[PDB]
Order: structure tokens, then sequence, then C-alpha cells
RNA sequence: UAAUAUUUGUUUAAUGAAAAGUAUUUUAUUAUUAUAUUGUAUAGUAUUAUUAUAGUGUAUAGUUUUUUAAAAAUAUAAAAAAUAAAGUAUGAAUUAAUAUCAAAAUUUUAAUAAAAAUUAAAAAAUU
RNA sequence: UAUUUAAUUUUUAUAAUUAAUAAGAAAGAAGAAUAUAAUUUA
């Protein structure tokens, strides 16, 4: 009661990403070598995947 | 129904008076009348 | 032979299961002539919160 | 009938006679396959319904090929290795070229300023510490990088360390050398166990005490002289009092004591080694030792500032069970609020320690209470343990 | 143990362990100073 | 925003800690019994910036505690 | 002064290995079926680990053909006519 | 008493230990931003009478945790005691008011 | 049911206190004078300090 | 009588005297086992100090009483007590005639 | 619960409570006449130890050989000769 | 019912409350082990509505030890899966409670609970145990070592002496768990565990014995460091 | 649908077991009185299912995985009694054209009319 | 499951100016649980 939590909308509908055609990614040949997290916004210091034997 | 009057109850304050002293005394009125 | 097999199983079993009992009993009884001996020193009564008058009433006992 | 998908894993009802599948216990998804078949792949040795092919050479590659070499290789390997009196050299180099041109922070008003972070300097001082053997606060680092006095002392003991580095030996490397197959504290050490102190110094600052008590742990380990080991001891006994280590400052505050004798006049080293022993007596409860203690110091050293504050102190302060029972300080506080039993985890009831593998609270081989295995163990067919009549 | 120890610190004039030894130590110490400077 | 965290609600009103002001602790205890632990004299069911003491409120037949001022590490 | 099964069955001219056999399932001495756990089968040797066999982990359970032919199965020379 | 709470536990803390080996403040820590999004999945067999089967689906999502730094913080002071407490360790003989000890800042001369 | 509910449907039981209570609820504490874990009133730990005078 | 608190009042003991009739065959040499609030544990300490009898327990001395409530432990004691107190002497009375 | 040794068949009786109930068929105790350890076993149910609320404690009611046990035993034939000592609720 | 042992399990005050089980005689049961437990070991780690059950029952055998009477030793007799211990009930209770006439349990709510469920940890003692013999300086704070040793003694307390009937029956009772055929039953029970299975169980191969000859030759040195 | 149902491992007489046609025994193992050769442990019914089928042969190995702090109604037994529902964890299935919804009344319209029009007066959550 | 009713949203010092036929700091047990608001208790 204190807390605020407004539902997520995407729980509700999460449509695959689009595949691609022959693996023909269509812009490859305009856009930058830049990574697509990197100008997203996302980034992080360490990934800790708990599927590791560790 | 959930008011104060209603749900708040006396049963701590009952050492105030003597209960098992007053059923006694009337006891005692119901052999001296002769019931 | 698996008659005589299925009895010569079940009767030394039978037989040392007594063993096992035989001196348990004897520990057990060695363990209250422990507490026979022990609760002679502290004084003990094992009898409750009342001193050898109480019992001696036996009314109570 | 079939009000979903024909394959084997989409969402509603199938039916058997209909869309027939054999039995897949835990048959990894559509995307990722999670950390549940991923937990049997990483103990019994594949996914548990056996029709995925263990396929490991991905990891193969990453572990035994790596690590192959052959004796003709790693024979001759050592006899290559890096000359560490250079590798202290550069390393000593760039480290001091990468701090000296850390910015000034600068002060704004009404509002306090974030720090630059101290990135380009992990890399130089990573190579520096482990060249030197002592492993070195980042936070103390950067609580001497803000304050100018602090930058000042690091700066110029780094560079003293530099030249005497350059110009003489490695003095930890020739008594290294020397004790396998006694001396007074160089010149190098002296600037090194300066600037070690000084960074310990600013890790007290920020409130890191755990840290600050164990970088000083190596810079006694580079001190030969009594002088350097009485003021090293007692920073060692304060800070340990700061982290809450009783044991720690009642051990460390009477070296600092016992060098009295040949340590000289001039030191305040020995009188602080007295106030962190009685002040660690004090924090145990025992008050009787504490004052007998600050006595011992007024005897000896007869009026002193911080024995003066401490004794009135006591003065004015002035059961054996329940002894060390209470938390008087913060960062017991902070190391109570990690490393402590919460609802639910974290307690004797969610999973228990043994030998370095955990146990559910079931099979816990320290506890038979009621639900635990052992109750069940019956008495496996020997002598009978217990007079107990009806369970065990 | 209580009354053991209860009859340790009182033979010692209300010191513990640590301060007797301590005290010992520091003694041995400053006659290795007086060994010191009796051969120098 | 400032953080979200709450300030001292220890010393408030509570209707759960309400409860076990009046309640009879006497097997919780080993060694230490108190004459009332949850109670404090004088305060609101045991609430301690609740403070009565020494104002006006009129008890004819239950006892009252003086006033002396709070610390300021009881409260928060 | 326990019981001490050997000296029991040494007491009593048992042949020690048998008194222990009669105290645990017929499955852990002579050749019977019956449930085997598969933790106990044993495991081949991985990368991080040793191998693991039923005869290091298990000795006591493992069957005794000593036992289980002078019990179970008959002697050829009794029924000899020839 | 949730799952989830533990998880994001596991997650302070690994993070508080980066932030720590990155060399920012303990005691000013934030957490900035707290997100969840969905992760992979392993599938299971739910069997039901009269031969029909459904899919049970095992669930799993990825944590994002960033802690900032914030200077200006001031936290609420969680070193209150409720009166319970305070005369209990009065009839006990503990003090209610914990023991300061002046330290004298560490300093070097040698 | 009968029907897919929408976004706002699956948003209405947010609204109820029996969903605020039960989720998004801060505890309130303070450390415990003894062990200097963070500590609920009324719940204690098994030390041999926290049973008698359970703080 | 048997639910009063604290102190015993007049009244009460009225109450004992009425009750006195009501059983017909009574003597002060009859066993504590008869009285108001004497349960299992308030007879047997009775007995180790070697009284059996109402008389007996009308002649203690008060201090005796007290340590038989607080020291040792027999609770409702004073009742019992007082319970004597009043009865001896009707009781006394209705044995000579 | 009546119990006899297989070997003298000595009688005696105790009540068996929920906690014993694995031993209720047979018992191992010290026989009076064989003097040493022997084996009971159980003829004749006599009684319950616990009764619940409102109801009546004496009706598990002990069987015909139990009460046929404390006839012969314990009896006016049985007392008659004892009574000139003790008369048993007399000293 | 009014009788200080025999037990009214309602939810109405003047009952006492019952704890979820199968059946009444099902709680009957596990009151009476619960009982048996608490008797021989002076703490019990209780959930639910269980330990005031607990407590309430401590107290009544406490009451029945203060009787000291033959049929008070046979109705406690009737209720403990332990004849032995209700020996050790009219042993130590009198001279432990003499000064005391009302509730001798403490019940102390745990802040943690089970893992498994949401269910509450109380922690329910026997009050004073200066008074009592076996039980006279033990610390209870951390459990002991391997679970079939004598548990911790306070530092300030350590030269003890017990009761040798009883340290008599707990080396026998002990005995048995450093026989070899206890080795093979925790390691065949971690087969059984990881069967049925349940995680965080290790492989037989790597359950490494509880008891050893030189933890042994340790333990009983200073166990006799205790004596 | 679904913060749902299910699951939920605190005390064993399942003694036995050839008819199972699946399960890395690293060397499971005679000391024989016998000869060569060969072969001994858990998967029937889509499951570690309700729980097997049958032939041995025997009677004291207790032969050792079932959560839970109120009341309705359902299920047993004697409207009382026993059992089960806020719970932490797991997490299906029927259903789904829908807009934040569709509450009450009146008539009409090609057959209930949640279709019209008019008047009207349906807050949220949980059971 | 939708509507519809009935109950509840955990002491409201207090109730009804009208409709139709009402709400002050919070959750473990409402009990320290064997009907005392502590039966003296180390
Ligand atoms: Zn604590
Ligand atoms: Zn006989």
């Amino acid at each position: 009661m204190y807390a605020r939590f407004r539902t997520r909308s995407k729980f509700y509908f999460r449509p695959a990403r689009p595949a691609l055609a022959y693996n023909v990614d269509p812009n490859v040949m305009r856009r930058p070598k830049v990574k697509r997290g990197l100008l997203k916004g996302t980034y992080s210091d360490e990934t800790v995947d708990l599927r590791d034997r560790e | 129904t959930n008011r104060h009057f209603f749900v708040a109850r006396a049963n701590a304050f009952f050492s105030r008076l003597p209960i098992a002293r007053v059923q006694r005394s009337l006891a005692m009125e119901a052999v001296r009348e002769g019931r | 032979k698996r008659i005589d097999t299925a009895k010569r199983m079940r009767r030394d079993r039978r037989r040392i299961e007594e063993l096992k009992t035989l001196e348990f009993w004897g520990w057990y009884m060695k363990l209250q002539r422990v507490r026979g001996r022990w609760c002679r020193e502290q004084g003990v009564s094992s009898r409750g919160v009342y001193g050898p008058a109480v019992d001696a009433a036996e009314l109570w006992g | 009938y079939q009000r979903g998908g024909w394959s084997p894993g989409s969402k509603h009802q199938k039916h058997m006679t209909l869309n027939p599948t054999l039995y897949l216990y835990r048959f990894p998804g559509p995307h990722g396959p999670g950390p549940y078949t991923m937990k049997y792949w990483w103990t019994l040795g594949c996914f548990p319904t056996g029709m995925e092919v263990p396929f490991r050479l991905h990891e193969f590659l990453s572990t035994y090929q790596q690590e192959h070499v052959p004796v003709e290789v790693e024979e001759w390997l050592r006899c290559y290795i890096k000359d560490p009196l250079s590798e202290l050299v550069n390393a000593s180099n760039d480290f001091f070229k990468a701090v000296e041109v850390y910015p000034e922070v600068e002060s704004a008003r009404g509002y306090k300023t974030l720090q630059p972070s101290i990135a380009p300097l992990l890399v130089p001082m990573k190579k520096f510490e482990e060249q030197l053997g002592v492993k070195i606060s980042p936070v103390g680092l950067r609580s001497v990088l803000s304050n100018p006095v602090l930058k000042d002392r690091f700066l110029d003991d780094l560079f003293d360390y530099k030249s005497y580095v350059e110009k003489g030996g490695s003095t930890p490397h020739r008594r290294l050398a020397r004790s396998r197959f006694a001396e007074t504290t160089a010149d190098d050490e002296r600037s090194l166990i300066l600037l070690l102190t000084t960074i310990s110094e600013g890790c007290i600052n920020a409130g890191n005490y755990s840290d600050a008590a164990s970088v000083l742990a190596d810079a006694l380990m580079f001190c030969h002289d009594p002088d350097s080991q009485a003021t090293t001891h007692a920073n060692i006994s304060f800070a340990s009092l700061l982290n809450a280590d009783f044991k720690g400052a009642e051990y460390n505050g009477r070296e600092a004591a016992l060098l009295q004798p040949q340590v000289k006049p001039t030191s305040t080293a020995c009188a602080r080694g007295y106030v962190g022993w009685a002040a660690a007596a004090a924090y145990q409860d025992d008050f009787e030792k504490a004052e007998a203690i600050v006595k011992d110091g007024l005897t000896l050293y007869v009026g002193n500032e911080h024995l003066e504050k401490l004794a009135n102190k006591l003065q004015a302060l002035r059961p054996r069970s329940l002894r060390e029972s209470r938390s008087h300080l913060p960062s017991q506080q902070s190391r109570g609020l990690l490393s402590g039993s919460g609802k639910g985890f974290s307690n004797e009831f969610d999973w228990v320690e043994f030998k370095n593998k955990l146990y559910p609270s079931k099979m816990d081989p320290r506890n038979n209470e009621m639900g635990s295995v052992f109750r069940r163990v019956g008495d496996l067919g020997s002598f009978i343990s217990t007079s107990r009549s009806m369970e065990r | 143990r209580g009354d053991a120890d209860r009859n340790f610190r009182e033979a010692f004039h209300g010191m513990s362990l640590d301060q007797v030894l301590f005290r010992e130590r520091l003694r041995q110490r400053r006659m290795q100073k007086q060994m010191e400077e009796k051969a120098k | 925003t400032p953080v979200r965290d709450r300030k001292c609600t220890l010393q408030y009103y509570n209707p759960i800690r309400a409860r076990f002001v009046y309640r009879r602790d006497k097997p919780l205890f080993d060694k230490y019994h108190v004459t009332a632990r949850n109670l404090a004299p004088g305060f609101s069911r045991g609430a301690l910036k609740h403070d009565w003491r020494a104002l006006g409120v009129y008890t004819p037949d239950h006892p009252q505690v003086p006033y002396h001022p709070l610390q300021t590490w009881m409260l928060g | 002064g326990r019981f001490n099964m050997d000296e029991a069955a040494a007491a009593l001219q048992l042949n020690p290995a048998y008194a222990a056999a009669l105290y645990r399932p017929l499955n852990y001495t002579f050749h019977i079926r019956g449930q085997l756990y598969p933790a106990q089968k044993g495991r081949p040797s991985r990368p991080g680990s040793l191998a693991a066999s039923q005869g290091r982990m298990f000795p006591l359970y493992q069957r005794n053909d000593r036992l289980d032919k002078e019990l179970f199965r008959l002697n050829s020379r009794g029924l000899t006519t020839e | 008493l949730r799952k989830g709470h533990q998880i994001v536990f596991r997650a302070l803390e690994m993070a508080q230990q980066g932030a720590e080996a990155k060399g920012l403040d303990k005691e000013h820590l934030r957490v900035a931003h707290i997100s969840c999004y969905p992760g992979p999945t392993d599938k299971q067999i739910d069997i039901r009478s009269k031969g029909y089967y459904a899919w049970k689906t095992k669930k799993s999502s990825h944590l994002v945790l960033t802690l900032a730094e914030d200077p200006e913080m001031v936290l609420p002071d969680r070193t209150c005691l409720p009166y319970s407490s305070l005369m209990s360790m009065k009839r006990a003989g503990l003090s209610a008011q914990p023991t300061v000890i002046d330290v004298p800042a560490i300093t070097a001369d040698g | 049911p009968k029907r897919k509910k929408n976004p706002m449907q699956l948003r209405r039981k947010v609204y109820g206190l029996h969903f605020k209570e039960k989720y998004l609820k801060m505890e309130e504490w303070y450390y415990c004078p003894l062990c200097a874990e963070p500590k609920k009133p009324g719940e204690w730990c098994r030390r041999e300090d926290c049973r008698q005078i359970k703080p | 009588g048997i639910a009063t608190g604290g102190r015993v009042t007049n009244e009460d003991r009225r109450w004992w005297l009425v009750h006195l009739e009501c059983a017909p065959d009574i003597t002060p040499g009859t066993f504590i086992a008869w009285l108001d609030c004497c349960g299992t544990h308030t007879c047997k300490k009775l007995i180790e100090r070697n009284i059996w009898t109402i008389e007996q327990v009308a002649a203690l001395d008060s201090d005796q009483v007290d340590e038989l409530k607080y020291r040792e432990g027999c609770l409702k004691m004073d009742v019992v007590w007082e319970h004597a107190r009043t009865i001896i002497t009707p009781l006394r009375q209705r044995e000579v005639t | 619960a009546l119990f006899s040794c297989f070997r003298c068949g000595y009688m005696y009786e105790f009540a068996v409570s929920n906690s014993y109930c694995r031993k209720l068929t047979l018992r191992n105790d010290h026989c009076p006449r064989c003097d040493q350890l022997t084996l009971f076993r159980f003829m004749s149910v006599s009684g319950m130890v616990g009764n619940m609320p409102f109801k009546p404690i004496g009706v598990p009611g002990p069987s015909y050989a139990t009460l046929w046990w404390r006839k012969t035993r314990e009896g006016k034939e049985a007392s008659a000769p004892l009574d000139a000592v003790c008369k048993s609720d007399r000293w | 019912t009014t009788e200080p042992l025999m037990a009214d399990y309602g939810w109405t005050r003047g009952k006492l409350p019952k704890f979820r089980a199968r059946s009444p005689f099902h709680r009957q049961q596990i009151a009476r082990r619960m009982v048996t437990e608490m008797i021989r070991k002076d703490y019990c780690i209780v959930g639910g509505a269980r330990a005031p059950a607990l407590r309430i029952l401590a107290d009544h055998v406490v009451e029945l030890a203060k009787a000291g009477d033959t049929d008070s030793r046979q109705q406690l007799a009737y209720f403990l899966h332990d004849p032995l211990m209700v020996d050790k009930a009219f042993d130590e209770y009198p001279r432990r409670f003499k000064d005391m006439n009302a509730k001798y349990a403490m019940m102390t709510r745990l802040k943690s609970r089970r893992r498994t469920d949401a269910v509450a940890m109380y922690f329910v003692e026997y009050k004073n145990r200066d008074m009592s013999d076996n039980h006279k300086g033990e610390d209870y704070s951390a459990g002991p070592e391997r679970f079939f040793l004598p548990p911790r003694i306070v530092e300030t307390e350590k030269g003890i002496q017990r009761p040798p009937h009883m340290q008599m029956a707990f080396d026998r009772w002990a005995s048995k768990f450093k026989t070899e055929e206890f080795h093979h039953w925790w390691r065949l029970r971690h087969a059984k565990l990881r069967y049925w299975g349940v995680r965080n169980v290790p492989h037989p191969s790597d359950v490494d014995p509880l008891w050893t000859e030189k933890e042994e030759e340790e333990w009983h040195n200073e166990m006799l460091a205790n004596t």
C-alpha cells in the first residue's frame, strides 16, 4: 500500500522479433557497426549467467 | 457492525465487582424467605 | 532345500534377538542400580516436593 | 481434443490417440534452455529426457585444450618470465603517471559534487599491486584523491618510492632472496609504508573499516623498524576497533606497547597502543581492566591527552554472562545487514553448511530435532540404542 | 572453571591472564635491553 | 526523488503492537521479569510520541507519572 | 558389554558373515530381484570428480555367493545317480 | 518470505561487491534501476486422465540492477528500540545507550 | 471465464487493498541491540542473550 | 468462601456458619480435606507439619500460615485458615450436645 | 490386558497405553515363578487408559475372562483366607 | 479434562489449541513424541500451533513431577515413548522447580521460519536450569558438532559433572553412530532422497562420513576436557 | 483463464517375489569338489501411476520420505465428532469477436432480444 | 466466469436533517493460549 506497482503491458503481449530473409539484414550496408545495445542505452558491468557451472 | 461501543468489552475490569459475593448474598436472601 | 533354508533363517534370528534382549534388560537393570546408588548421596527421594512425612501418612501415596 | 499446437512444446490440451508423444520429462523450451535443464546438464551429464545428445565440444576447447601445454615447452617457459625489478619500475611509473593526471575535484556550493570515477586508475594499480604483493583499496584510493592533503602525501610518497626503486634495489625482493638462501627498514620501504598508511587513512574517512584494517597488515609486513612497527601496530589497533574486531585490537594494541623501550622518545605510538588495548578491553565490557590499563598508561607516560580523554571518559562511564553482548558501534550493524539470518533464507532452517556442501534442514548433521532424518535411523539391527518403546 | 579462574585472578592481585603475561614479556624485553646495555 | 525510506514508526501508535501492552508474558521471561514490559507509563498505549503525562488528563483513581523530557535517541 | 553381532554369532556358532545377512534384505546378499536405487548404481569419472562404483561406497550391501550357494541353490553331488 | 526478494538479495549483494570493487562508497549507494524482463523457459509433462496431457511451463527471467551513488542522501535512524526492549535491557543491567569511545585518528610518523 | 480479459481487467486487481497488503508493503524494523541484525519487533533469535531479555 | 477475592468479609463468614448445619455429622477432629479451598497440595503440606485436625489448623500462629503460602507455596491458605478460625468454636458447642 | 508366560503361564495384569501398542501381543518381563526373563502372550482385553469428555470411563468393558480372573483372585473365596490378617480395606 | 495431563484440543479459549494433524489420535501421538523429546532435551524448536501446546503440556509434566505420586508416575508412564525419561522427570524437576508455582516452560518466538512453509518457529524451553542436575550449564545458542555429542557448555561452567545413569544411556545411544553400518545407512539415505528427488543432496560418492577416528580422538579429548 | 485447481514427505510389520524381456556393477563374488560353455540387482498399463499379475516357501528383523493457528458448504462417522479453505513454493485445463462496460424499467422491431428508443441510476477490491 | 444479490475490507468516542428495504497510524495467536489481563514465581 506504500509501494507503487502498475502492471507492465509487455507481459500481456510479447510478439517474437521478425526473422531475417536469407539471413539478410536489410540495413548492414547502410548503418554503422555500433552494437545496438550501446545505442539503445543498454550497458552492464557484470553479466552473471546462472546457467553457468560455477 | 464494527463500531467502538459494540466491539470493546469490559471483561478485564470484572474484578471491580464481586460476582461470587452477590450470588451468595442472594442465596442468603433465598433461604431467608424460604424459596 | 529352501523349506529348510526358510526355517534356518527364521530360527536363528529368533535366537539372536533374545541375545539383544537379555543383554538389554541386563543393562537397564544395571542402569537402575546406578540410579539406586546415585540417588542416595544426592538425597533424591524422587517422590516430589514433599518430605517423607507426607508419604508416611500413606493417605496420599 | 487438440485445443493447441501439434508441437511437443505447445500450450493447451492434447490427446494421446490423436497427438501421440512419448514421455519427455523436462523438455528444454523454444528459446533459451533454462536453468533447470542446465542444472541437469551440469549434474547428471545430460538433459533428463536422454534425447538431447550431450555435446560439450565448446567447453572442451575452453578448459582442456587450453591447458594442454607439452612438457618440452613448459620446461622452458619459466626461463622467460619477466624481470620483476623492471616490472616494479614500469608499474610504479605508469601508476604515478595515471594518478598525477587525476583532475582536482571541483567544490560546488549547496550540493556535493560527484567525484570523477577512477576507471583508468584500476588498470595500472592492479599490475602495481601484485607486482608489489599487496592488495590496495579502490575506495581508499578515491577518498585519498578527494582530499588535497592526502593526495599530496600519496603523490610525493609514490614519487619517492619510484626514485628509490630506480636508483636502488627492491628491498622486499632483497630480503625475500636472502631469506630462503635482519636490517633496518630501507628508504623505498619507508616510502611504501608511508603511502599505504596514507591510503588506509583515506580508507577510514570514507568509512570502510574492515578494508582499512586489511590494508595495514601488508603495511606491517613491509616494516622492519621498531618505530614503524609501533606506529603500524597502533594504527591497526584503531582500524580494528572501528571494525569491531576486538580480539584483533586487543592483540595489536599491546605489541605497539611492547616496543616502548627500543622506540624513540619522540613517538606517540606506544601511548596509542595503550589506548587501543584499553579501548578494546572496554568494548568487551571489562571496565576494571580498562581502568587498570589506562592507569598503567598514565603511570608510565604520566599525563597523556588521549589517556587524559580515556581516563576521564572511563571515569564518566563509572555480569560475566552478559559481557560483549551489546552492539555498541555501527560498523557491526553494517556487517549485520549482510551475513545475517533473515525470514526464509540464510537461517538455520533453509540450507545448512556441511563440509562445504549444502543440505536441506532435514539432513542437518548437527541437529536431530523433529522432521530431521536422523530420527528415522532405527537401531540398525545390532543393539537397542534407547529405551524408547514406540519410536526408535 | 568459573571458580577455578576466580582463584586464578585473585592470586594475581586482580589481574587477568593477558595483563599478567603482558607485564611479564614487558619485563623480559626490558631486561633484554639491560643485557644489551651491559654487553654494549 | 529523495529515497522512499520511512522514518521511525517504532514510537507511533500501532494497532497490533497495541494488544501486547496489557497481555500476560510471565512464561516468556526466564530471569528478567518486569512489572509491565510493553506498558509505558503515561503514554498512550506504549507509544513514546503520544506522551500525555503532566497534561490535564483527568483520571481520578489511576496513577500518572510526572513529566521528564524525552531524549533524542528514544524517538528518532 | 554391548551386543556385538560378531561375538553374538561366535557364541552361537552362526558364521558371522551370515548373521549380519539376516539383518539386511535378501536383495543385498543373495541373487534375488529387489528394489535398487539408481544413485547406488555407480557413476563414471567426470572431469571434476573421480569414478564412483558400488564396490567402494557400499561394501556391506554386495552379494555373497558363499551364502547364496550354501543356502539357496542345490549341490549336484547330492543328486547324482550315475 | 518471498522468493523474488531472496533473488534480489543475491543480486544486491553481488552488485554491491562489484560497486565496491569499482571504487564507490558503500554508505551512499541507492537502487537507481531495478527491472525484470522475460527470460528462457523449460517445459514439462503434466499427465491427465483419459489419455490427456499438457505442457507445464517452467519459466525463468532476467534481472537488471543498477546501483548509483547519491552523496545527498540521509538515512532514517534505525537504532530506535521499543520501550519494552529499553526496560528489559535496563532490568538486565545492560546500557540502553551504547558506548562511544573516542578514537584517535590513525597517523603515521614513521 | 467467458472471455479474454484486456490489460485493464488485469490491472483492476492492483487497486484493491488485499493486493497491496499482500504484495507491495514495506516492513518496519530496527537493529537488534544484541545481534545487530535487522529485526521486526516481536520476533527473536536463538541466542542465550536474546531469550531472557528479548530485545 | 471459595471464590472470594482478597480479604474475607464477615458476610462470607455467615456462609460457612450456615453450611455448618448443612452437613449433619462434623467434628473438630475431622480430616483437613473437608475445608473450602483445600486441594491436594494444600492438604499434603499440612500433613508433614503434623496437622490432621480442624482444631490444629485453628491452632496456627499466622506466621506458620504465611510461610505455608509464600516460602512453601500452598496458595489460598489464609482462606482455609480463616475457615478454621470461624468454625472451630461452633463445632465444640455442637459436640457437647 | 491379561498376560501369561509361555513356559509357566504365570498370570498378571496391567493397563496398556496407546504408546505401547507395539508391545500389546508379546511382552518380555520377569516371572516370579521361573526367575529369569520370559515371554508373555495376550489372552484377554481389559479396559482403556484414557476416556473422552462426557463419556463413561468404565466402558471399553473388560471381557468375561478378566472378570473371571478377578473373581477367582480377589473374590469371596480368595479373600476369606487372607481376611484374618489384613481385610485389605484395613491395615 | 481438568486433570493435569489429559488434553482437550479445540479452538475455544477453555481448550488448548489444536495443531493440524490427521486425527486426534495423531495429535496425541505427535504431542507424545514432542513431550518425550522435550523431557529428554530441554529445548524444542517447534513450529506452529504445536508450541503453545508444548508449553502447556510441559507445565503439566512438571506438575505431575511435583505430585511425586505413584499414580502420577504411572500416568506419566502411560504418556511417554520413553520409560527412562519418566525417571528423569521425577529426579530432576522437583529440585529444579521447588521455588516456583506457575508457568514452568518458556516459549520464545524465533524470527526465522521454515523455508519449507511459512509456519513460524518457536523455541520452547524449561525454565531455570541452574538448579538442574544434568542440564546445569549447557549452551543452546548454537547446536553441538555432530548431534550425538553432548551439547555446548558455557566457558565459565566447563567442569560440571552429570548423573552417571544419564551419560551411560547417552553414550550407549551415541555408540551406534560410530559403527560403519550407520555410514552405509547414511549413504543409502543420500541415494533415497536423491531418488525421491530432493535438491542439494550430494551424490553418495561425495558424502564423506559423520564419524571418523581422528575426530573421535579429538572429541573424546575435549569431552574429558568438560567431563 | 491463472495472485487458479494440483502438488504438497514428522515416523515402517511392502515378509516374500521365478512370469519383468531397457538401467556402464572399473575386479559384485568360491574358499570349489568339481570339470568345457553360458547367465544373476530398480522401467507392465505414455509416469518413480489406483498400484501390479502369479509359482515358490515360510510367522515377534516394528524391514524407517506425507505440509498447515478460527467459521460456511461438500465428503466420512457418531444437527455435535473426525477432515478440508487468508497461507511461503510449484503451477496446469475448459473458455476467449470486442470498446475502461453493459446495472433498472417501459414499449417497439420478421421468433429470448445484452437490437432500437426513452426514462433512468450501475464506485473499487475480496468471499 | 459475466450480471445479480448476501457478507467482508480487520475498535467508527458519536451515528441517521434525505436514498433504499460507513470507517485514525496495522498484522504473527482474537489467547502468551490449560477461559483470572499477570494468582506469590530463579
Ligand atoms: Zn538477537
Ligand atoms: Zn514364567
